[PDB]
């Protein structure tokens, strides 16, 4: 169908900022083209409608421009309230589509990770089964990536990620890896490593362990 | 496939 | 004011047929060019359209859900209808139902084609789950070893699921992650504190609700 693209994807700012986020289009939409923003736990709202329309009750500090496939967001201000996910959504074509949306955090200074491993407990192993997790602490910015070996083998399919909401006072994000196999599988390796890349890491840091090892 | 009021 | 709101369960089990249902007031699904639309988002991730019905029941679907949707409306009772038959895992997200415009009319003429080019009122959306799970307490491990450490709180079933670090006391270096839902219909979850390595007792306060299982978890170094 129709394509759809936001940017950038994340966009990091601070009260008092002009910020500008764009959407464009695999083929024109002319200028059915609307913009929300959405707070968490909330319903997006409606900020700008036919690409340049402000939006009854909506704050002037809001603008749209753009026509035909490349299509642009401004918050002259920016507002407590703005540090949200915006969203575009295109009404020329069946079906409507919704771009993939930025996400407008709080700036701060770039943090690596504390990164830590936590090798499964011998309670849960006496269940039949294993959860390896990886814990990446307060870091900034959102942006990070958690990839897992086992005895040098990459694993693919068997993690689960989470990510904290940003923090209020440290502007930082933490997100928790679980990796999970059975008892058995677990048992038969040795070296459980989480390799973890971020932006404040000059090189990948590697955390691991060795099963048995005691 | 246009939308509704596309054509209006 | 125009408002909309969703409902229908919060839970669905996999090759069930789930309706959802968006009562609104403040308009007529019989006036001029009206829509009413539906749109999902399954937790953290993006908007997902589904469905448009319009006043002369002019009726849109999202060709890659078409065959498992059917949309429609009530006039007399302000509400439209949303069925989703056989569901699966993937189908959970939060569902929302939303206005939108039709044309402006002067003198029941059309002169403004503008404003129908978004959806302008959004219902607060209906969080919905697909698990063929049954209401299962955690089991809660130990997370041991600035030094990190946490408790696991696996298999339950559903959410939500209450933790507090040393009975209330603890709360600064916490992080209690949001849930993922495991391919086995059961959620797992993580709270792990951080603090200083040469420290005092740390404790995992676990509460699930409607298993009724409340657990305290002391966890060492």
């Amino acid at each position: 169908a129709l394509q759809l693209t936001q940017s950038p994807s994340s966009l990091s700012a601070s009260v008092g900022d002009r910020i500008t986020i764009t959407c464009r289009a695999s083929q024109g939409v002319t200028s059915a083209l609307a913009w929300y923003r959405q707070k968490p736990g909330s319903p997006p709202q409606l900020l700008i409608y036919d690409a340049s329309s402000l939006e009854s009750g909506v704050p002037s500090r809001f603008s749209g421009s753009g026509s035909g496939t490349e299509f642009t967001l401004t918050i002259s201000t920016l507002r407590p309230e703005d540090f949200a996910t915006y969203y575009c959504q295109q009404l020329h074509f069946y079906p409507h589509t919704f771009g993939g949306g930025t996400r407008v955090d709080v700036r701060r200074t770039v943090a690596a990770p504390s990164v830590f491993i936590f090798p499964p407990s011998d309670e849960q192993l006496k269940s039949g089964t294993a959860s390896v997790v990886c814990l990446l602490n307060n870091f900034y910015p959102r942006e990070a990536k958690v990839q897992w070996k086992v005895d040098n083998a990459l694993q693919s399919g068997n993690s689960q990620e989470s990510v904290t909401e940003q923090d209020s006072k440290d502007s930082t994000y933490s997100l928790s890896s679980t990796l999970t196999l059975s008892k058995a599988d677990y048992e038969k390796h040795k070296v459980y490593e989480c390799e973890v890349t971020h932006q404040g890491l000059s090189s990948p840091v590697t955390k691991s362990f060795n099963r048995g090892e005691c | 496939e246009l939308d509704k009021w596309n054509s209006l | 004011r125009i408002t909309l709101k969703e409902s229908g369960p919060p839970l669905v089990k996999p090759t069930q047929t789930l309706t959802l249902t968006c009562s609104f007031s403040g308009f007529s699904l019989s006036d001029f060019g009206v829509g009413v639309g539906w749109i999902r988002q399954p937790p953290g991730k993006a908007l997902e359209w589904l469905a448009i019905i319009y006043s002369d029941d002019d009726k849109r679907y999202s060709p890659s859900l078409n065959t498992r949707l059917t949309i429609t409306k009530d006039t007399s009772k302000n509400q439209v209808v949303l069925v989703m038959t056989r569901v699966s895992p993937v189908d959970t997200a939060t569902y929302f139902c939303a206005h939108r415009r039709g044309p402006t009319t002067l003198f029941g003429v059309p002169i403004a084609r503008g404003p129908v080019n978004a959806m302008d009122v959004w219902g607060q959306g209906i969080t919905v789950t697909i698990s063929s799970t049954s209401t299962k307490g955690p089991s809660v491990f130990p997370l041991a070893p600035t030094a990190a450490l946490g408790c696991l709180v696996k298999d339950y079933f559903p959410e939500p699921v209450t933790v507090s670090w040393n009975s209330g006391a603890l709360t600064s270096g916490v992080h209690t992650f949001p849930a993922v839902l495991q391919s086995s219909g059961l959620y797992s979850l993580s709270s792990v504190v951080t603090v200083p390595s040469s420290s005092q007792t740390y404790t995992c306060n676990v509460n699930h609700k409607p298993s009724n299982t409340k657990v305290d978890k002391r966890v060492e170094p």
